[PDB]
């Protein structure tokens, strides 16, 4: 659970703010077990990989690309002319690994929650009622620090 | 006393009945008897003013 | 009018007489024919209010409290159209076309503004005998489709048909099982229709120009933003004008 | 809606729904924009392809690359959210 | 502006009274804490 | 069942025993509501005792 | 053509109107004398009241 | 009424006896001393500096 | 000895404590009317239709704002040009749903410094003062009736006029880029070399002074006080200071004269600034600033991107979802 | 509750202007 | 409301006149030159 | 849960009134070196 | 919701840093005061 925890853009220290202050647990709250790894596969069969936030990007749009670089799926900001929604390509989710190891979830309502936060690393639980987690992301002591003593010099 | 309360040039005192049901502003008249001393009569804050 | 039809354009315009419907003038009978189509039916509200809590002396029983109109002079409908059919026993109206609906807002005690769709869609009119008199009264439902078409955004960039679905500056939400549930209700914008009942009443008519006029009264419920809060009972009253044809 | 089925239907797999649909989606079919799919989109709702063919003011042409497409043409429920811009939804190339 | 005041005076604290004062703030302040963070 | 008095409203209970009961927002505190109160209201005392 | 007229003639009648801010300051001070300066024998400030 | 084409925004009648009381009042303040001088009074000069 | 003439005596004394002059008469009620009600409108005023399409912006403290939001709303689509006063409302409260008081301030503000201006000008006159320092002023008078009232001439509404906040600001020039292109407009690159000019000319003047000063006090006490006021002795070696700048660059380049130099400090900022608001004049109507997107083409005439080709894709980002409501048709026109 | 500190910060700021402009350290030759 | 236009008026005239006659009131002949 | 207007109350209630103490003891030294004229006075 | 260490941030961020600033005034005008010898000095 440690080695996907880095693997995580809220841990990222170049994704916290400045005038935004407390722990990165403010952030989202305490970190409780690994929900897995999803892996998306349209009706065809083939393996999707949802395209990940760089740090740059505060919004950044779903988009699932497969191994070659084709758009293949996306969720769409203007409904109505579109061409590579969940509901036409009918993507499927599979997990492997954490709390749960062994499940699909097939239908557009479900597999569209599992897709924003697939874009954000790995997909954890989160307990955001201890601190009264906000739900924006906080920055690490590696990025405080750096903070402090460029100013400084 | 004479025209804020009395309601001659003024709106007057928030009165109300025993028990707290209704109340509005309304002048009110003097009351210048032995009434007058009653504090819970309105009227002796008119006639206190004024005299 | 036909004093209103008088005037030019640059006469009327600037003055708010545009808003205002026409006076018909003198009682008598019309009747309607076969193919009796209606034509120049206005409809302009004087007067609204809006169902709350009132503060009585003791009491808490709901009445109508007024309001005033902030929407300056856009709330009269205008040109409405619509065949006028025979049944046997009660002369009814159907309305087709026509600017059926004018979107207004008043504000109440206290500095809540609430807006409401004014309109008269799909209306479908019932009125006792046949010819229109002095004592006709006619009425019946209309259909208030929502205050926003579904490709509304609202300040976070999220329509019914447009848009996007979750709290698009709150990245950490939709980490967990449980997502973004619990704000749900404001992802999910909701087209809505609902239902409203006017009453109008004839009661002065000239035959020999054709054109009826009385006093109405409306009453429909308010918008609720696609489900953002509890719509409210609107009332309202005017005067209407038609050109029976 | 955030979840919402039949989005394909409307205008982008090639099997068009008619109470959903904006009139660019019948831009897809040679033969009905604009004269054929305007009578299409500015009447009520339809139940079927069957329904086509009792539009007020049908000629044997109009009704003619009706019949060539009624396979892609097909009928949905009508959410009237979207029933309500299918002449014009403020989408211009 | 008219003339200079003939009641100026100086306000005087010397060390001592500092310390009461000092001491007066503080001991206030513990003892009032407790009941108004209730 | 939410009175002024209830809300610790301190200086408010003197306005109103004077005779202010409407508001430049249209609510009053006898729940009749007003077109236009004029200068004198809750608003307009407390802005001229600003002035 | 709108767009062309509506910018260049409107440039110079703001230019125009600094025109009228030079030429009659000047003329207005070349009236009283102290276009060319203020006088170090006769300075006015210094025959005024005290500041404040 | 906004956009109708009346003189100075005057939409009643009781807006005028306001203009006029306002240009007048001040002006037989200003001729009580620029008033009832001499109209026949010249300079050859930029600038008069007759009398108050 | 009369009324007018005791009158006209105190208004144009020199001896009051803040000279008022004729120009105060209307720089004094016009700019107090102005400012008493920002200080209402900010803090405590209900939201505002601003795009006309009954969607009220808040603006003001009371309804959850701080000082960077919080901003006077422009007036609504829905009046555009009209003049508005509350006298034409039938209400306040539908004067202030509207837009109300953005155009009580701003024309009581364009009269107040237009009259605060001239004010500058009276003072000198009544001083034995050379007169232009108004004439200075009229750079940031130009400026401020350029995006108060000159933009929303051109356009045709206030409600393209500029909110009075400071996130409103941003969303003045962020909206003014993608439809007019400001950067690639010479004027605001004119004036962009006014106040970097003039924060370079400020700042290299100020130095020289400071740098050749005259010993006259001790190294306890502050630099400051070797000046006494009204002085007639020079507090800094003018020679010293010229032979620094002239080896520091060459010989040539270095202003002898300080009557030249504090002149030329002068000229660069005020020069850029006239300029700069007749650039958003000229914007004003729609006479956009430089255009050179898909200029640069192969010789098969494939498009070669540029920096103006990344520059415009920022453009078309504000473009599409500026006013995202507001539009219904292709082309914003307005 | 948290614009009544905005408001302190504005009006506590008006009041320094008030007390430089009017109660200024008036500068005197000699 | 028509009680308001009354009073700018008034107001606005006012202060418009003393601008007007103060200008008027040999204003060039106020200088530190001479009277 | 406490209440949150009460940090306010007391770290103002120290710190307002304790600079205030301190400094009608600062500028008694200070008329004090006044008076005295020697390399302090100024 | 906002974070309430913030208002122990500005009003000790406003009063401890402005209350310094007034004594060093406060002191000047004394040794002013005090040198001057005369009615305020003692
Ligand atoms: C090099 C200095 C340095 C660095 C890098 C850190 C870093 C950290 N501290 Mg820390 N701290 C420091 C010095 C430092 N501290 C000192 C000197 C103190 C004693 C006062 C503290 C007291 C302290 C406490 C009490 C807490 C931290 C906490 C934290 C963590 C989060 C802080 C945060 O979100 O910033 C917030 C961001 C800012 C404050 C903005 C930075 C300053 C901006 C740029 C304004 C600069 C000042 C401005 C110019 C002046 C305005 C004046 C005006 C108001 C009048 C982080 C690891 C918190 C934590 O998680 O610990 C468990 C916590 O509870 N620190
Ligand atoms: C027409 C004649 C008239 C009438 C009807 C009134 C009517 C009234 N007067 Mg008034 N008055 C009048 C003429 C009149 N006045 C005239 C001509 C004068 C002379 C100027 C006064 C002077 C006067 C005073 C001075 C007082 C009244 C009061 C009153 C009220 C009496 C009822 C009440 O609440 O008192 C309640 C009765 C008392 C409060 C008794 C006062 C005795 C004190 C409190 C004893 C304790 C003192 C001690 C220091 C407290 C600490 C000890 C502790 C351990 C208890 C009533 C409104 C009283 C009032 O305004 O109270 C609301 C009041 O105090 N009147
Ligand atoms: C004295 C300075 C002054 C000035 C210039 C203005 C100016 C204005 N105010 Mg303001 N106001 C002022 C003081 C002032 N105000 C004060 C002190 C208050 C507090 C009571 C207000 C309160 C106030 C409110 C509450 C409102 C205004 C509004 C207005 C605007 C329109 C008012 C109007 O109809 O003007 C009347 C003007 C005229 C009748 C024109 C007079 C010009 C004369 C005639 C000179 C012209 C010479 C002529 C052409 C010569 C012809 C020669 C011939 C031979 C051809 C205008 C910008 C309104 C506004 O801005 O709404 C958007 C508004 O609602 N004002
Ligand atoms: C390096 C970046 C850079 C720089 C240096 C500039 C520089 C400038 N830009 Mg620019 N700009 C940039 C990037 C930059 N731009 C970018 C990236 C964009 C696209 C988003 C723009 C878009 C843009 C727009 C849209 C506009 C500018 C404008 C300007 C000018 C501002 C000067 C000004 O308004 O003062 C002039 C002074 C005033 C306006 C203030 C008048 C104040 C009056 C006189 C008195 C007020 C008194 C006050 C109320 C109270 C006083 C205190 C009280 C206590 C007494 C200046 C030339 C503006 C311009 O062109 O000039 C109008 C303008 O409108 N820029
Ligand atoms: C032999 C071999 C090996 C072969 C190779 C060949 C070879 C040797 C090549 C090398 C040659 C080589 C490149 C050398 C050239 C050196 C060179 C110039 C390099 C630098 C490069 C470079 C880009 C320089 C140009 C930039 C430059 C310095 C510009 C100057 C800008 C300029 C003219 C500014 C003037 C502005 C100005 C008017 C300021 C005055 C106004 C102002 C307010 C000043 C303040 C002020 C002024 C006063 O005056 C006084 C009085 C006072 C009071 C005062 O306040
Ligand atoms: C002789 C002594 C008389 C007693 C002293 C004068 C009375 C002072 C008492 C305080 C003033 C009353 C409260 C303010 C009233 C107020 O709100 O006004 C407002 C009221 C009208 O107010 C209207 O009220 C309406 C209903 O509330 C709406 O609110 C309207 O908005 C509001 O305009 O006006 C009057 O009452 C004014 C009269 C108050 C007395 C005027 C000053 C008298 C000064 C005379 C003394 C000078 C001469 C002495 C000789 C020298
Ligand atoms: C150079 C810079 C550009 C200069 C300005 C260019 C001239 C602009 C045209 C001016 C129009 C003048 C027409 C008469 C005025 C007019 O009708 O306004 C009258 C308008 C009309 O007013 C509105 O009219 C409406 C009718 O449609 C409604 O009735 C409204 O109720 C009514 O308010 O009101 C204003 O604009 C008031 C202006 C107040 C400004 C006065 C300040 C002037 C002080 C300057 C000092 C005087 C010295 C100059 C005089 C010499
Ligand atoms: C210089 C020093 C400056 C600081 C002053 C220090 C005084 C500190 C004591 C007062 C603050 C303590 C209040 C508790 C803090 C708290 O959060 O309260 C917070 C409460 C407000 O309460 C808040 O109200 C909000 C809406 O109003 C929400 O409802 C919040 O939930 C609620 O907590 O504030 C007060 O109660 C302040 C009261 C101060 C006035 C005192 C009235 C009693 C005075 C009686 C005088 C008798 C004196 C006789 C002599 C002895
Ligand atoms: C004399 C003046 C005395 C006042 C000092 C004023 C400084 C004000 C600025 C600092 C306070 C602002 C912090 C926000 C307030 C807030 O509630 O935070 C509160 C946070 C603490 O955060 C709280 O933490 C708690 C458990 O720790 C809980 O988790 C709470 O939920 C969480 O909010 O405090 C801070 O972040 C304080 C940080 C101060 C240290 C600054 C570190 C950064 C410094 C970098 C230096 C670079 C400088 C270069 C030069 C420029
Ligand atoms: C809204 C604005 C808020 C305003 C607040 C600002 C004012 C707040 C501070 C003022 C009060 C200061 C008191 C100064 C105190 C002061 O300076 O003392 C000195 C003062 C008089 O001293 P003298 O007359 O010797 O003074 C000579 C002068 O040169 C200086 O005063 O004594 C008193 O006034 C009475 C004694 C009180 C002394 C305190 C005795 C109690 C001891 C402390 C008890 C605590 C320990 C308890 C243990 C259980
Ligand atoms: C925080 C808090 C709070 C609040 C408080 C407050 C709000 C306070 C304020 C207070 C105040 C705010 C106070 C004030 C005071 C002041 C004073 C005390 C002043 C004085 C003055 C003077 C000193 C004057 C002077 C002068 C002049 C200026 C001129 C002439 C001369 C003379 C001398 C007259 C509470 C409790 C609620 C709660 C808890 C917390
Ligand atoms: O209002 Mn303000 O922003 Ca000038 O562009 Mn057209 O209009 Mn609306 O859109 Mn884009
Ligand atoms: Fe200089």
């Amino acid at each position: 659970d440690k080695l996907a925890f880095y693997d995580y853009i809220g841990n990222n220290p170049a994704k916290g703010g400045l005038f935004r202050a407390g722990p990165m647990n403010k952030g989202d709250g305490i970190a409780e077990a690994w929900l897995g790894h999803p892996i998306f596969r349209d009706k065809e069969g083939r393996e999707l990989t949802v395209r990940r936030m760089p740090a740059f990007f505060e919004t950044f749009p779903v988009i699932l690309v497969d191994k070659d670089g084709i758009i293949r799926a996306d969720i769409p900001f203007r409904r109505a002319e579109s061409k590579y929604s969940i509901e036409q390509v009918g993507v499927t989710v599979d997990f492997y690994g954490g709390k749960l190891n062994g499940q699909t979830f097939k239908d557009a309502p479900t597999v569209k929650k599992f897709a924003r936060k697939a874009q954000l690393g790995e997909v954890f639980e989160f307990d955001r009622t201890s601190l009264e987690s906000d739900g924006v992301f906080r920055s690490s002591p590696r990025g405080w620090y750096t903070y402090g003593h460029a100013n400084f010099a | 006393g004479a025209f804020h309360v009395t309601g001659l040039f003024g709106p007057g005192i928030w009165v109300s009945d025993a028990y707290g049901i209704t109340g509005k502003v309304q002048p009110v008249a003097p009351a210048w008897g032995a009434d007058g001393f009653n504090p819970f009569n309105p009227g002796g804050i008119a006639a206190h003013h004024i005299a | 009018k036909s004093q209103i039809n008088e005037l030019s354009y640059l006469q009327v315009k600037g003055t708010g007489l545009a808003n205002r419907c026409a006076e018909v003038v003198g009682e008598d009978s019309i009747k309607p024919k076969p193919g009796a189509k209606l034509v120049d039916m206005c409809i302009e509200p004087k007067a609204w209010a809006v169902e709350e809590e009132v503060g009585k002396a003791g009491k808490t029983e709901k009445k109508f409290v007024n309001s005033k109109v902030m929407t300056r002079q856009t709330y009269t409908l205008d040109a409405i159209e619509g065949p006028i059919t025979v049944d046997g026993g009660k002369i009814t109206f159907n309305e087709k076309e026509g600017i059926d609906y004018a979107a207004t807002t008043v504000q109440l005690p206290g500095g809540e503004r609430v807006p409401f769709l004014f309109t008269v869609k799909d209306l479908v009119a019932k009125g006792n005998g046949d010819t229109f008199k002095p004592g006709f009264q006619m009425g019946g439902d209309f259909n208030t489709p929502s205050y926003r078409t579904g490709l509304f955004l609202d300040p976070k960039g999220r329509g019914g048909t447009t848009g996007y679905d979750m709290a698009v500056a709150l990245p950490a939400l939709q980490l967990g099982e449980e997502g973004d549930a619990e704000l749900f209700g404001e992802n999910n914008k909701v087209f809505d229709i609902t239902q409203g009942r006017i009453e109008m009443e004839v009661n002065k008519v000239n035959a020999e120009d054709s054109e009826i006029g009385g006093v109405f009264v409306a009453t429909q419920l308010s918008d609720t933003d696609m489900g953002s809060k509890t719509p409210k009972k609107v009332l309202t009253k005017g005067i209407f004008y038609a050109k029976v044809d | 809606v955030i979840d919402y089925e039949n989005i394909g239907y409307l205008g982008g797999s090639s099997i068009v729904d008619i109470n959903n649909a904006n009139v660019r989606a019948y831009l897809k079919m040679p033969g009905m924009y604009p004269t054929v799919a305007g009578k299409i989109v500015s009447h009520g709702p339809y139940s079927g392809v069957a329904d086509l063919y009792k539009i007020p003011g049908l000629s044997s042409a109009e009704a003619d690359v009706i019949k060539k497409y009624e396979s892609r043409l097909t009928a949905k429920t009508p959410s009237p959210d979207y029933v309500i811009d299918r002449i014009n939804n403020g989408l211009y190339r | 502006m008219t003339g200079p005041n003939p009641n100026k005076q100086a306000v005087e604290l010397n060390r001592t009274s500092l310390y009461w004062g000092l001491l007066l703030i503080f001991v206030l302040a513990v003892l009032f804490s407790s009941y108004f963070f209730n | 069942l939410n009175p002024m008095w209830r809300q610790g409203m301190f200086v408010m209970p003197f306005m109103t025993r004077l005779g202010i009961t409407d508001s430049w927002g249209g609510w009053s505190i006898t729940g009749e509501s007003v077109s236009n109160p004029g200068i004198w209201s809750f608003e307009g005392v407390a802005l001229s005792h600003i002035i | 053509p709108r767009s062309w007229l509506c910018c260049s003639h409107f440039f110079l009648a703001f230019f125009f109107l600094v025109g009228h801010w030079w030429h009659s300051g000047r003329a207005r001070a070349a009236a009283a004398g102290f276009e060319k300066g203020i006088n170090r024998a006769n300075e006015p400030v210094l025959s005024m009241r005290p500041i404040d | 009424t906004e956009g109708t084409n009346e003189w100075f925004g005057v939409d009643d009648l009781r807006l005028l006896a306001v203009l006029f009381l306002g240009h007048w009042a001040i002006l037989s303040l200003w001729l009580g001393s620029y008033g009832d001088s001499n109209e026949d009074e010249d300079f050859f000069g930029e600038i008069d500096y007759s009398a108050r | 000895v009369s009324l007018w003439e005791r009158f006209c005596a105190w208004i144009t004394s020199t001896e009051n404590r803040l000279y008022i002059g004729w120009f105060g008469c209307l720089m004094f009620p016009t700019l107090l009317t102005a400012t008493s009600c920002f200080i209402i409108a900010f803090i405590a005023a209900p939201p505002v239709d601003i795009d006309g399409i009954r969607e009220p912006v808040a603006g003001s403290l009371l309804y959850g704002n701080n000082i960077i939001s919080g901003a006077v709303v422009p007036s609504s689509n829905a009046i555009g040009m009209h003049f508005y006063p509350i006298w034409e409302a039938a209400s306040i409260d539908e004067w202030l749903y509207n837009g109300g008081p953005y155009q009580l301030i701003v024309l009581h503000f364009l009269l107040g410094v237009s009259a605060y201006m001239g004010r500058e000008w009276e003072l000198s006159y009544r001083l034995g003062m050379r007169p232009w320092i108004f004439v200075a002023f009229s750079a940031p008078v130009a400026a401020a009736s350029a995006v108060f009232l000159v933009y929303p001439i051109g356009q045709g509404s206030f409600s393209d006029g500029m909110p009075l906040g400071i996130s409103g600001t941003f969303n003045f020039m962020l909206v003014f880029q993608a439809e007019h292109n400001i950067l690639m407009h010479p004027f605001h690159m004119a004036g962009v070399a006014g106040v970097f000019g003039g924060s370079l000319f400020s700042a290299m003047h100020g130095s020289l002074v400071t740098s050749s000063l005259i010993r006259e006090t001790t190294e306890n006490e502050s630099t400051n006080y070797g000046y006494k006021f009204g002085q007639e002795e020079e507090t800094y070696n003018i020679v010293a200071a010229h032979g620094y700048f002239g080896r520091l660059i060459f010989q040539y380049a270095s202003f002898n004269n300080s009557r030249a130099l504090h002149f030329f400090l002068a000229l660069w900022p005020v020069v850029g600034i006239w300029i700069t608001s007749m650039g958003i004049s000229t914007m004003a109507f729609n006479l956009n600033g430089f255009n050179f997107n898909q200029s640069v083409v192969d010789s098969q005439g494939r498009v070669i991107n540029t920096w103006a080709d990344i520059l415009n894709r920022a453009n078309l980002g504000i473009e599409v979802m500026h006013e995202r409501n507001a539009h219904n048709f292709p082309l914003d026109l307005a | 509750m948290e614009a009544l500190v905005y408001t302190f910060l504005l009006i506590g700021t008006l009041m320094v202007i008030f007390f430089a402009v009017f109660f200024r350290e008036t500068p005197r030759i000699l | 409301m028509l009680t308001l236009k009354i009073l700018v008026y008034t107001t606005v005239i006012f202060f418009v006149s003393l601008f007007i006659f103060g200008f008027l009131s040999s204003d060039p002949s106020r200088n530190p030159n001479r009277k | 849960e406490v209440q949150f207007g009460a940090y306010l109350a007391v770290l103002l209630g120290t710190f307002l009134p304790a600079l205030f103490l301190v400094n009608l003891f600062i500028q008694t030294e200070a008329r004090k070196a006044g008076k005295a004229g020697g390399q302090d006075s100024d």
